C-alpha cells in the first residue's frame, strides 16, 4: 500500500504521501499526488485500492464544493469529515464497497485551530494529532510518541516527518518513490516544494 | 453442476482471393468419442453474398448465426433495402458477440464475402467480439494444424529465393480460386489425418461476383 | 506448472531415401522470458541421435544418462549402439521411473551400419513408443508440426530435399509457437556422413 | 440449475426410404431402481410425428403438456388445422430446440435428450435431435444415451449415408431397430424389455406399437463359463 | 450384484445372479459369482470384483495348504481366513463376502462377512445391491430345514425379485448345491424367472 | 503484447506489436493494437481485445457526439475520463483492459493517460503496458530526452518494441507507429519484427549475442 | 482403442485397431496393440500404452522363464494369474486393460483383465474405447460354433465397428489367430481401409529455398 | 417413513408407520402422516416434514377453493395441484407424496409424486425409505380388486416389514380407508404387527 | 526476490548481487554478501529461500575445497557448474528442494578465458555473456542486449552494470538496498568497493 501520513503542529497541519503508483510488476509514476482540496482550508489524502481511490475522492471534493456554492459557506474540517466517515460507513455494506482510507486535515477557520482526521473504509473516523494509514503508522508512530508537542511549530513538524520518511526509507521493503507534502494554515494550502532536501 | 457449454469439434478455414473468397468446413459433428452426424453443414449464406460460420460449440453457433441472418432482414427492412456490406456486417457481429460478453457464445466464427471493391473479404471474430479483416484463418480444433501450412503455402513465409543466401523472400504471386481450393483440400486431408474431430466431409462456399457457390467433398470416415 | 511447457523447444525427425534428418530450435526460456538462444536439443553416441524435449533439467540429464549408457554399451559389446537397440534402451530407462517421470519427449534417429535402413522413433515421457517410418515430433509446438508434416511429407526424398522438407515443417511450425525459435539446427544423416545446418528465421 | 431424478434412457431411430421409426423402452428409472414399467416415452404429436424423450421424466411430461397445448392453440382460428395448416414435424422440432436453447441459456435446463421422427407434408423424412442444450443434429439414424455408442453402429451399417435411405425397406429398418433395442436389453442396464416402436411412413401413416418384448435371446451358453479364470467346475 | 446362500435340510445352496457392472454399462452379463474356494465351501462374491477375486484366490490357496496339513478344513475355518483378510485390510477393500460349506457333522452352514470385516453366521444370507428390496420377501418366506426343491424355488424367487427392481442385476441366476450327495450346478434363464 | 506511448517536443509516439496468442499458440501475428478513436486520439490494446476494441470504439462516438453539441474538440483528459469513468462502471464484473488515450490538443498539448480496467486514469509522460512492458521501459528510460527529434523518437518506440519482441515470448510479429501531433496523428508504418531484427542488429552492433 | 477376443470351434482369435492417440492428435496412424506373451498365447491392450507393453514384457519375460525351467509350453491361466497378481498390486495405477487370448495343452482361451487386476471369462469379448460399437456387432452376430473363418470375420467386422463409430479408434485391423493343432498366425494389416487419397499438389521445395547461416561436417566415428 | 396406498375392490386404503426421525432420535414416534386434503382425497407424506406440511396446506386450500366455484374435486386433480406445486418448486423442495381417493365413477385412485415432481398412477404405490425392502413381498403378494380385509392385511404385512428392516420407521401403523360408504381410521400397535 | 547478475567482459566476469534482506515486513539488513568463493578463480552468487540459500551454497563451497586439496588442483569453471548443477537436479526430486538458483563466474586458468554460468533451482544450466534470476533478467536484458560487447573492458562493463542497476532502481518495487560488486579475472576475486558511485 502507500503512505499517507499526517501531522497537526499548532498552527497548521502537515500531510505527506508517497509519490509512487505501482501496477503489478512495475512503477508507473513516480510523481503522484494522493490528496485533493475538499475546500479552500481542508485538504483530503487517500490511500487504498487502484480505481476506488480517485473516484472517492473526487466524489467527495465534488460535493463539498457544491454545498460551500450552495451556502455561501465553508463547512468545518470536522463538518467535511463527519460527511466522508458517512458516505464510507454506507459503502462498507453495499455491493461493491469502496477500499479507501483518507487522512482529512483542515484548519476551522471558525475555532483558530488546526485539525487532522484519520478516517479508514470502514467509516472507522478519529481525530488524532499525528497519524497514517496501513503500516506507515508501525514505522513511525514509535517516533511521533516520542517526539511530538502540541507547541510545535510548521518547521518542527516538518522535520519530525522527515525523521519518519527517514526511517520509513530505512526499513521499509518498498520503494514508495519519495513522499509530497502539503500544510494546511490559516492562509491556505501551499505545498512545501522542499522536502527532498529541507 | 448445470455446464451450459459443449464442443462439436469441427474445423473451418475462409481464405480471400484477390478477387473472391471462400469459408470451407468439415461435415462432422461430435460430442466427446462419439459422431454425432457425419453430415451437418456449418457455413452458411446468410444473404448479401455473405457467408458465415461459427464453429465451437454448436448451440452458440447456431444461435448467432440465426440471430445474424435476421439482423440482415432488419437491416433491410430499416434501411430500403440496403446491401450489407461486408464491414457493415462485421462491426454488427462485434456487437452480436460482444452483447453476451458474460456469458459469451462459445464459438469462434468468420465470415467472408465481398468488400465494396470487390476484392475478396475474410473476417474473423474472438468469441466476445474482437475482431479484424484477414488474409486466410483457420478456426476450431485443427487450427493449429492448419495455420502454419497456410503461412507456408499461401503467405510464403521463410521461403526464400534460390541462390540468394536468404536474404530475397520469394514473390507473392497471387493466387487463384482453382489453386486455395487444392490448398484447402489438402488443409483439410492433412488435418483428418491427425486430428480425430475433423474428417467425414468437406463443404466449401465460394463467394464471387457472381454470388455464391458450394463445392463438397468426402473425407475419411474414421 | 506443466513442466512439458515451462522451458519451451521442439524436434522433428524425418527419414528420406538412405538418409534420416532430425531437428530441433534452439530457444530455452523461462516462460515468457527468453534466456537462452544456443540450447540444442539434439544429441548423438556415435551414430544415433537422440533429440530430446521437455524440461531442461531433464533434457540435460537424460543426455548426461544415455552417455554414460551408450559408453559402457561400447566398452562391454565393443560396438556403437544401433538405433533400434538405444530405442529399447530410452524406453526402458524412462519405464523406470514410471510413478515421478523425467518431463521430455525423445526422439531417436539413426542409420543401422549394418542394414542401413533408416530410423526414427519417438517416446512419451514413460517410454510408449512411437514406431513410424515418415516423420517424429515431440515440443510445445507438436500439434504445428504434425499439421505441416503431415502436408509437407513425401516418402523417399534425397538428402538435400528431405533437409528442405523438415527446415520448413520446422521452420513454420516455430512460428506459431510462442515458447519455440529463436533460432533452428537440422541434421542430415547418412550411413557415411551427416551434415549439420543452422537456419536463420525471426528472433522473436 | 437441477439434477434429473426419474429417469428414461436411449431412444433409438432411423430413416427409411419411405418414412422413419423410433422406439423407445417404458423404464423410468430412480438411479439404479428400475422403478417405473409403465412408462410411454413416443410422443405422438397428429398423425405425422413422433417425440421420443429420454432423461429426466418430470421434465419429459411437461413437454408432453406443452405439445399437447401447441396441437390445441394451432386449432384456434385455423379452419385448415387438419389440412394445409396442421402441425409439420419441423415446426414441432424448432419450436422444442428453441425452448430448449432458452432453458439453457437460463440456467434451468429441461433435462432431456429428445428425437423428433415425422414426415413432412410432402414427404420429406424428418429426424432431428436436440438436448438440454440446445444442441441440434440430423443425421440418416439418431439414437440417445447408450443408443448412440451402441444403436448406432449397428443402425449404420444398414444406412451409412444418405443414399442407402431409398434402398431401404420398412421390414429392414424394423428389424434393426428391434435388433438393436435387444443389444441395449444385454448391455445397458437401465433397460426394460418392454418398449415401444413407432414408424412414419409417407403412405400407411402412422402405425404404433404398444407393447413388445425383446425376444430371440441368446443366453444358453452361460452354462459353460464358471470361474474367473482357473476353477474348472 | 444379488447373492444369497441358504441352508436347508440336506445341506446349502448359493444363488447369484449374472451380471457385472461399470456404471450402467453391462461389462460381463454371464459372470460367474460363485466361487470354490474348497470342494465344499463355495463364497458368494459382492463388491469390487478386483478385491473379491484376490480375497478369493488366496483364502483357496491358504486353504489348498491348510488341507495338505491337516485335513479337510470347516466351514467355520474358511469363514476366519476371510475374515482375516478383510478385517486386518478393512481400509482397502470394499468386498461383502458370504461363504457356505457343507461339512458331514455340522450338514450346511452359512456365514456372511460384511464390509467392516464381521462375520455372522446364519441360517441364510442375502448381500450385494439387490438384496435392499428382498429383505421383506425373505425373512417372510423363509423356513428352516427345507427340502432341496423348496430350497431351490425360494432363492430362484428372491433373486428374480432382486433382479427385477436393481438394475445392477440380472442376466441367468446360478446356484451351487452343497450336500452329502456332492455338489450341483444350477441355471435358470431370464424367460424362467423374468415371470413369476 | 508490448505498447508504448511517450510524450515529446513533436508530439506523441505511440508504437505497438501485433502478436495475440491463445496459450502457448501464436494466434496471429497480424493484430492492430492502436484503435483509431478519431482523427486526434489514439487508443492502445491490451487485456482484453474485444474489451479494448469495443469500449474504445464506443469511445470514438462518445466523443463525436460531444464535437457536436460543444463544436469543439473533445480534450484527450474529457475523453479519456469518459472511457474511465465507463470501465469503472463494470469494476467487478471482468474486464481486461489496460491502455493509453493520447491525444494532442491546443488547450493541453500532447498528452498521454493510462486507463485500465480497475478504474485508473494517470496522466503520464511515457508508458509501457503489456506482458513485454519491462523490455520497452528498459530502452526508453534510457535514451529518452523531451529534445528528440521526430525521426529519432519514432526509432526510439520502434527500438524499445524490438527489444520486447526478441525477449518475450508473447510479443512480436511487427511493429506500428504512430506520431501524433496537433493536426492529428500520422501512422509511420507497419514494420515486421523479423526483417527489422537483422537489419538493426547489422546496423546498430547490438543483439551480439545472436548469430547471424 | 478397439480390441475384440472371439473364440471359435478350435482356436481363439483376438483384434485390434491400430490408431494410437495423444489427446485429439493421432500420433501413430499405425501401432501395434497385439502382443505376443508366449509364441501361442497373445494379448491385446488398451489404456495407457506404455503399461499395456510394459506388463506385457514383463510376464512374457516370466512366462518364458517358467517354461524353461518346467520344461512346458505356456499356460494361460498362468498369465492370467500374473498379469492380474501384478496389475492388482499396483492398485490401479498400472493403466493396463488386456484381452489375454491363446492356446496351450489343455486347450484355448479368452480372458480379460481389468487394470485393477480383475479377470473375466468370455466366448467373445472387447475393450477399448470402441468397446460398446464392437460389443453392439458380437452381441448381434456371434453364436457357439463358429469356423475359424466366422470368427475372423466377425472380430474383424467389430474391429471396423469402433473404426468408423468410435474417434479413439481407426485405421486399420489387426489380427491374430490361435489354432490349437497349428502356429500363431499373426495377421497384422488384415485390413486396409482408411488410406489418405492422393494429395492435390507437391510440396516438395525446391532446393535453396530455406535460410542457411552456418554448415559444418560432423564427426560419427572415434 | 414407510407409506403406500392400496386401490382395492371397495376403494383405496392408505397406511403409514409414525416415526419421525432427527438424525437416530426419534422426535415424535405417534406422527400422522396420513393427511386429509379433502374429504376423501388423502395423501401421504414422505421427506421434510416441513416441506410437506407446507404443500399439504396448500392443496388443500387450492381444493378447499375449487370445490366452492366448481364442486368435489377429482383425485387426479388433486394430484395435479401436487404435481404443479412440486415440480415448478423442485430446487426447493424434499417431498414424495402419495395421493390417494375416492370417487363414484373411478372408484378407488392412487398417484404417487416423486421427488422430480413427475406423477404416476398405479394400483397402489410404497414410498418411504422403508419402501426399498418391500419391493419384493409388495411386487409378490398385491392382488387387483381385493377385498377391505385381505387389504387391510397386505398393508399390515409389507409395513411391519419395512418397519423392521428400517430403523427410521416405526412405532404403530395407521391407515385410512377410503370407500364409498365412508372414512375409516384403523391404528395396529407394536404388540401385534412385529410378530407375523 | 533478491538481484543477482552477472556479465562476463573480455578479461573478467562481473558479478553484482543485491545487499537486502528482508524478513516479512522489515528490512532485517542493508549489507548482505550473497555469493562465496568457491575456489580462487570461481566465484557463485546465490538468491532463493531463506536458509536454503546460505546452506546450499557453503555446501557446494566445502565440496569445491575438499577437491581443490585431495587433487592438488582447481577444478575449471566449467567442471564446478556441471557439479553444481547436478547437485541442484538431484534435489528438485528430493523430500524438500533447496529453492536455490545461482551465477557461477570464474576465470578458467587453463583456457585463459573468463566464464558464466546460470543455473535455476532445477538444474538448468546455461552459459552466457550476461544472464540473471528471478526479475532482474526482464529490466535489464533489454539493456544488456543492446550494449554488450564481447571485448568490453572490464571498465565498460561495470558502467553497463551500473545502468542496469539504474534502470532497476527506477522501474522496480522493492528496494534491495544497492549491490555488491566482485570481479573475477585471472589475478583472483576483488570487490569493486566503488559502486554506489563510479
Ligand atoms: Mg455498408
Ligand atoms: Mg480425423
Ligand atoms: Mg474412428
Ligand atoms: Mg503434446
Ligand atoms: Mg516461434
Ligand atoms: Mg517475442
Ligand atoms: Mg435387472
Ligand atoms: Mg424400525
Amino acid at each position: 500500500m502507500d503512505i499517507i501520513l499526517g501531522i497537526r503542529v499548532q498552527d497548521s497541519v502537515i500531510l505527506a504521501s508517497s509519490k509512487a503508483v505501482t501496477r503489478g510488476i512495475s512503477v508507473l509514476k513516480d510523481s503522484d499526488d494522493k490528496t485533493r482540496q475538499l475546500s479552500p482550508h481542508t485538504l483530503m489524502s487517500f490511500a487504498g485500492e487502484a480505481g476506488d481511490t480517485v473516484q472517492f475522492a473526487e466524489y467527495i471534493q465534488a460535493n463539498i464544493q457544491l454545498y460551500s456554492i450552495r451556502e455561501d459557506y465553508e463547512l468545518s474540517p470536522q463538518a467535511v469529515s463527519s460527511f466522508v466517515r458517512q458516505e464510507l460507513a454506507k459503502s462498507i455494506r453495499s455491493r461493491r464497497p469502496y477500499q479507501v482510507n483518507v487522512l482529512i486535515g483542515g484548519y476551522d477557520k471558525k475555532k483558530n485551530k488546526p485539525e487532522l482526521y484519520q478516517i479508514d473504509y470502514l467509516g472507522t473516523k478519529v481525530e488524532l494529532p499525528y497519524g497514517a494509514h496501513g503500516y506507515s503508522g508501525f514505522y513511525t508512530f514509535s517516533l511521533l510518541d516520542h517526539h511530538y508537542r502540541p507547541d510545535m511549530t510548521t518547521e518542527e513538524g516538518l522535520d519530525l516527518l522527515k525523521l519518519c520518511v527517514q526511517e520509513l526509507e530505512k526499513r521499509m521493503p518498498m520503494d514508495f518513490k519519495g513522499v509530497i507534502v502539503k500544510i494546511v494554515d490559516k492562509d491556505g494550502i501551499r505545498q512545501v516544494d522542499d522536502f527532498q532536501a529541507q | 453442476q448445470f455446464n451450459p457449454y459443449g464442443d462439436n469439434g469441427g474445423t473451418i478455414l475462409g481464405i480471400a482471393g484477390e478477387d473472391f473468397a471462400v469459408l470451407a468446413g468439415d461435415t462432422r459433428n461430435i460430442t466427446d468419442y462419439s459422431i454425432n452426424s457425419r453430415y451437418e453443414p456449418k457455413v452458411f449464406d446468410c444473404g448479401d453474398n455473405i457467408v458465415m460460420s461459427a464453429n465451437g460449440f454448436a448451440a452458440d453457433g447456431d444461435a448467432l448465426v440465426k440471430r445474424f441472418k435476421n439482423s440482415v432482414k432488419w437491416y433491410h427492412f430499416d434501411h430500403n433495402d440496403k446491401k450489407l456490406s461486408i464491414n457493415s456486417a462485421a462491426r454488427n457481429i462485434q456487437h452480436l458477440l460482444y452483447g453476451k460478453r458474460f456469458f459469451p457464445y462459445y464459438v469462434h466464427t468468420i465470415i467472408a464475402g465481398l468488400d465494396e471493391d470487390g476484392k475478396g473479404a475474410v473476417y474473423s471474430f474472438d468469441p466476445v467480439g474482437s475482431y479484424e479483416r484477414e488474409q486466410c484463418r483457420a478456426g476450431g480444433a485443427a487450427a493449429s494444424l492448419i495455420m502454419p501450412f497456410l503461412d507456408n503455402q499461401v503467405n510464403f513465409k521463410n521461403q526464400y529465393e534460390p541462390g540468394t543466401n536468404g536474404k530475397v523472400k520469394k514473390p507473392l504471386k497471387y493466387l487463384s480460386v482453382e489453386e486455395v481450393i487444392k490448398l484447402v483440400r489438402d488443409s483439410f486431408t492433412s488435418a483428418t489425418e491427425r486430428h480425430i474431430q475433423v474428417g467425414d466431409g468437406l463443404e466449401i462456399l465460394i463467394v464471387t461476383k457472381d454470388g455464391v457457390r458450394k463445392e463438397f467433398y468426402e473425407l475419411k470416415r474414421d | 506448472s506443466d513442466p512439458s511447457s515451462i522451458n519451451g523447444g521442439i524436434v522433428v525427425a524425418m527419414t528420406g531415401k538412405d538418409c534420416v534428418a532430425i531437428a530441433c530450435d534452439l530457444r530455452l526460456g523461462s516462460q515468457s522470458l527468453g534466456v537462452s538462444n544456443k540450447f540444442e536439443k539434439i544429441f548423438h553416441y556415435g551414430h544415433v541421435f537422440l533429440g530430446i524435449t521437455g524440461l531442461a533439467t531433464d533434457v540435460t540429464t537424460l543426455n548426461e544418462m544415455f552417455r554414460y549408457k551408450t559408453n559402457l554399451y561400447k566398452l562391454k559389446e565393443e560396438r556403437a549402439i544401433e538405433p533400434e537397440t538405444f530405442t529399447q534402451l530410452v524406453s526402458s530407462s524412462l519405464y523406470e521411473r514410471r510413478f515421478g517421470p523425467y518431463f521430455v519427449g525423445p526422439v531417436v534417429a539413426g542409420i543401422n551400419s549394418k542394414s542401413g535402413k533408416p530410423f526414427i522413433a519417438g517416446f512419451d515421457l514413460i517410454g510408449c513408443i512411437d514406431e513410424a517410418k515418415d516423420f517424429i515430433v515431440s515440443g510445445t509446438a507438436s500439434d504445428q508440426l504434425f499439421g505441416m508434416c503431415e502436408s509437407l511429407y513425401e516418402p523417399n526424398l534425397e538428402p538435400e530435399d528431405l533437409f528442405e522438407t523438415i527446415s520448413q515443417a520446422l521452420l513454420n511450425a516455430a512460428d506459431r509457437d510462442a515458447l519455440s525459435g529463436w533460432g533452428a539446427v537440422v541434421y542430415i544423416i547418412k550411413k557415411d556422413e551427416v551434415v549439420k545446418r543452422y537456419l536463420k528465421m525471426r528472433q522473436d | 440449475t437441477q439434477q434429473p431424478i426419474v429417469t428414461g434412457t436411449s431412444v433409438i431411430s432411423m430413416k427409411y426410404d419411405n418414412g422413419v421409426i423410433i422406439a423407445a423402452d417404458n423404464l423410468g428409472s430412480y438411479g439404479s431402481l428400475l422403478r417405473f414399467n409403465g412408462v410411454e416415452r413416443l410422443i405422438p404429436v397428429g398423425d405425422n410425428t413422433v417425440v421420443g424423450i429420454s432423461g429426466d421424466i418430470s421434465d419429459m411430461q411437461h413437454i408432453e403438456r406443452l405439445l399437447k397445448d401447441l396441437v390445441t392453440e394451432n386449432a384456434y382460428d385455423n379452419p385448415l388445422a387438419d389440412a394445409e395448416e396442421a402441425l409439420e414435424p419441423s415446426y414441432i422440432f424448432e419450436y422444442l430446440a428453441t425452448v430448449m436453447y432458452q432453458r439453457r441459456s437460463k440456467m434451468n435446463p429441461l433435462w432431456n435428450a429428445i428425437i423428433v421422427a415425422g414426415v413432412q407434408s410432402n414427404g420429406d423424412q424428418f429426424l432431428r435431435y436436440v438436448n438440454l442444450l440446445g444442441v441440434t443434429y440430423s443425421s440418416p439414424t439418431l439414437a440417445t444415451g447408450f443408443g448412440a455408442h451402441m444403436a448406432n453402429p449397428l443402425l449404420r451399417k444398414v444406412v451409412d449415408r444418405e443414399s442407402d435411405i431409398p434402398k431401404t425397406t420398412v421390414q429392414v429398418a424394423e428389424e434393426a431397430i428391434v435388433n438393436a433395442m435387444r443389444v441395449l436389453y444385454y448391455r445397458d442396464a437401465r433397460s426394460s424389455r418392454n418398449f415401444s416402436l413407432a414408424i412414419i411412413d409417407k403412405n400407411t401413416g402412422l402405425t404404433f406399437k404398444k407393447n413388445l418384448q425383446v425376444e430371440n435371446m441368446k443366453w444358453d451358453f452361460a452354462k459353460d463359463i464358471k470361474g474367473y479364470g482357473t476353477q474348472k467346475i | 450384484t444379488s447373492i444369497m446362500a441358504v441352508t436347508f435340510k440336506d445341506g446349502v445352496i448359493l444363488g447369484a445372479d449374472s451380471r457385472t457392472t461399470t456404471g450402467a454399462y453391462i461389462a460381463n452379463r454371464v459372470t460367474d459369482k460363485l466361487t470354490r474356494v474348497h470342494d465344499k465351501i463355495w463364497c458368494c462374491r459382492s463388491g469390487s470384483a478386483a478385491d473379491t477375486q484376490a480375497i478369493a484366490d488366496i483364502v483357496q490357496y491358504h486353504l489348498e495348504l491348510y488341507t495338505s496339513q491337516y485335513g479337510t478344513p470347516s466351514t467355520e475355518t474358511a469363514a476366519s481366513v476371510f475374515k482375516e483378510l478383510c478385517y486386518e485390510n478393512k481400509d482397502n477393500l470394499t468386498a461383502g463376502i458370504i461363504v457356505a460349506g457343507y461339512d458331514d457333522k455340522n450338514k450346511g452352514e452359512v456365514y456372511t462377512i460384511p464390509l467392516g470385516g464381521s462375520v455372522h453366521k446364519l441360517p441364510y444370507a442375502i448381500a450385494g445391491s439387490g438384496s435392499t428390496f428382498i429383505y421383506g420377501y425373505c425373512d417372510k418366506n423363509f423356513r428352516e430345514n427345507m427340502s432341496k426343491e423348496e430350497t431351490v424355488d425360494f432363492i430362484k424367487h428372491s433373486l428374480s425379485q432382486a433382479i427385477k427392481w436393481d438394475g445392477s442385476s440380472g442376466g441367468v441366476i446360478r446356484m451351487v448345491v452343497l450336500t452329502a450327495a456332492g455338489v450341483e450346478r444350477l441355471i435358470f434363464y431370464p424367460d424362467e424367472y423374468e415371470q413369476l | 503484447t508490448t505498447t508504448l506511448a511517450f510524450r515529446f517536443q513533436g508530439g506523441i509516439i505511440v508504437a505497438v506489436d501485433s502478436r495475440a496468442t491463445a496459450g502457448n499458440w501464436v494466434a496471429s501475428q497480424t493484430v492492430k493494437k492502436v484503435i483509431e478513436i478519431n482523427p486526434f486520439l489514439l487508443g492502445t490494446m491490451a487485456g482484453g481485445a474485444a474489451d479494448c476494441q469495443f469500449w474504445e470504439t464506443w469511445l470514438g462516438s462518445q466523443c463525436r457526439l460531444h464535437e457536436l453539441r460543444e463544436k469543439e474538440r473533445i480534450s484527450v483528459a474529457a475523453a479519456s475520463k469518459i472511457l474511465s469513468n465507463l470501465v469503472y462502471q463494470y469494476k467487478g464484473a471482468g474486464l481486461s483492459m489496460g491502455t493509453m488515450i493520447c491525444g494532442y490538443t491546443r488547450k493541453e498539448g500532447p498528452t498521454i493517460y493510462y486507463v485500465d480496467s480497475d478504474g485508473t486514469r494517470l496522466k503520464g509522460d511515457i508508458f509501457c503496458v503489456g506482458s513485454g512492458q519491462t523490455f520497452a521501459y528498459g530502452v526508453l528510460d534510457s535514451n529518452y530526452k523531451w529534445d528528440l527529434s521526430v525521426e529519432d523518437a519514432l526509432y526510439l518506440g520502434k527500438r524499445s518494441i524490438l527489444a520486447a519482441a526478441h525477449r518475450d515470448a508473447y510479443s512480436g510479429g511487427s511493429v506500428n507507429l504512430y506520431h501524433v501531433t496537433e493536426d492529428g496523428w500520422i501512422y509511420h508504418g507497419n514494420h515486421d519484427v523479423g526483417e527489422l531484427f537483422w537489419k538493426v542488429k547489422e546496423e546498430e552492433g547490438s543483439f551480439n549475442n545472436v548469430i547471424g | 482403442t478397439t480390441i475384440v477376443g472371439v473364440k471359435f470351434n478350435n482356436g481363439v482369435v483376438i483384434a485390434a485397431d491400430t490408431r494410437s492417440t495423444q489427446g485429439p492428435i493421432v500420433a501413430d496412424k499405425n501401432c501395434a496393440k497385439l502382443h505376443r506373451i508366449s509364441p501361442k498365447i497373445w494379448c491385446a491392450g488398451a489404456g495407457t500404452a506404455a503399461d499395456t507393453e510394459a506388463v506385457t514384457q514383463l510376464i512374457g519375460s516370466n512366462i518364458e522363464l517358467h517354461s524353461l525351467y518346467t520344461s512346458r509350453e505356456p499356460r494361460v491361466v498362468s498369465a492370467l494369474q500374473m498379469l492380474k497378481q501384478h496389475l492388482f498390486k499396483y492398485q490401479g495405477h498400472i493403466g493396463a486393460y488386456l484381452i489375454v487370448a491363446g492356446v496351450d495343452p489343455t486347450g484355448s482361451h479368452l480372458f480379460s483383465i481389468h487394470a485393477h487386476g480383475s479377470t473375466d471369462v468370455g466366448y467373445y469379448l472387447s475393450l477399448g474405447s470402441g468397446s460398446l460399437a464392437a460389443m453392439a456387432v458380437l452381441e448381434s452376430h456371434w453364436k457357439q460354433d463358429l469356423t475359424k473363418e466366422e470368427a475372423i470375420k466377425l472380430a474383424s467386422d467389430a474391429i471396423q465397428a469402433g473404426i468408423w463409430n468410435d474417434l479413439g479408434s481407426g485405421s486399420n485391423v489387426d489380427v491374430c489367430v490361435m489354432e490349437i493343432g497349428k502356429d500363431a498366425e499373426y495377421l497384422r494389416n488384415y485390413l486396409t481401409p482408411n488410406v489418405r487419397e492422393e494429395k492435390q499438389k507437391s510440396y516438395k521445395f525446391p532446393r535453396g529455398t530455406t535460410a542457411v547461416l552456418k554448415e559444418s561436417i560432423v564427426n560419427i566415428c572415434d
